[PDB]
């Protein structure tokens, strides 16, 4: 599973 | 209730690890039509992230279930998924409508175009991982040109550090990777993102290079993963 | 179809949704037959999960409202939402709490069954005092001590002292001493002695709730340390 | 804050 943008 | 006092109520739902509240404060907000200010537009992001984020986390541990009960387990985790589907398809239904109506149309300079086209490419995103049918394809293509639009607004306005624009990166190239099933796309456009960031660390300012460097971080990580 | 209704719960329970979870159990609990204990514990799961999330946000926002001293806004937003938490966290005690009184209690026909369910019942009048204020708050004290304090009778006389359910009743009626009743020493010769007289009978362990046993023996010897600090 | 009893479970 790839990562997408975390909240700041 | 006034803007600031629903701001408030959001940072304190936040807190309190009550997102559902604190994205119905942020609904709320954005829903009197004043463009938002980008604590704000942060709080909204966050609230309704942590809100679809909980669905899409339930949905994926019951379609597997599903997609391996070979009985009536079966039609009990079938609807079982159905049920989260739609509240999920309602979540991103909401901002999606949110984004139409209110946040793209408002955005004045480059950045806040960038932010929402951004958003509106994950929302499309977060319904195709989770679309059947003719539904589709024609999902997938609205979140193909909502990141594609905002790709090439921030080539042209934002510097390859800036956090919202790495984001983007990370997050188109994980649309390419994860919907479009196109790998080699989607690690050339993060190796390139990451490329151009890191030949520039200098340039990174006090209030963004922990967010810019944390995004390279994961770019490469996800480079890493998808070369395997 | 109360195996039906059973199985959507774990299904619930997988997905971390616990008010589904526990609305499932409920509506078994009131189909008005004797919980299993396969049962007992999904009911019991759920409604911890989900009284612990309000509990939780209780405890943030109650401490945003001391940190705010006027700052008389703040307070007021911290305190009005304090508030509507506590709303919801006393319909799922009282929710949980009419289960205990109308199905479980008195369905119980073993034991382990009535200390389970009064212990319970110790435990979300617990709750309840957490956050009651004034003239309520004796009531509802008096009721999870009394609870508590049958339970532990019973305890004592049926069940060996290293079985789980009597350690967790010791544990539990040791914090509502110690945090409910501010009675620290009290707190402690509770939690001490039965710690104590687990390490007498270890003989009395099983191969199925000895990981259980010794997990809650450490938790009572751990607020004992804590609270002799 | 005690440690109340966990889940098992």
């Amino acid at each position: 599973r790839s990562t997408s943008t975390p909240n700041v | 209730m006034d803007k600031n006092e629903l701001v408030q109520k959001a940072k304190l739902a936040e807190q309190a690890e009550r997102y559902d509240d604190m994205a119905a404060c942020m609904k709320s907000v954005t829903e009197q039509g004043a463009e938002l200010s980008n604590e704000e537009r942060n709080l909204l992001s966050v609230a309704y992230k942590n809100v679809v984020g909980a669905r899409r986390s339930s949905w994926r541990v019951v379609s597997s279930i599903e997609q391996k009960t070979e009985e009536k387990k079966q039609q009990m985790a079938r609807e079982y998924r159905e049920k989260i589907e739609t509240e999920l398809r309602d979540i991103c239904n909401d901002v999606l409508s949110l984004l139409e109506k209110f946040l793209i149309p408002n955005a004045s300079q480059a950045e806040s175009k960038v932010f929402y086209l951004k958003m509106k490419g994950d929302y499309y995103r977060y319904l195709a991982e989770v679309a059947a049918g003719d539904d589709k394809k024609g999902i997938v293509d609205q979140s193909q040109q909502a990141y594609q639009e905002a790709f090439e607004i921030s080539k042209k306005e934002m510097q390859p550090t800036h956090p919202i624009r790495l984001g983007l990166a990370l997050n188109f190239s994980v649309f390419y990777y994860e919907i479009l099933n196109s790998p080699e796309k989607a690690c050339s456009l993060a190796k390139t993102a990451f490329d151009e960031a890191i030949a520039e660390l200098d340039t990174l300012s006090e209030e963004s290079y922990k967010d810019s460097t944390l995004i390279m971080q994961l770019l490469r990580d996800n480079l890493t993963l998808w070369t395997s």
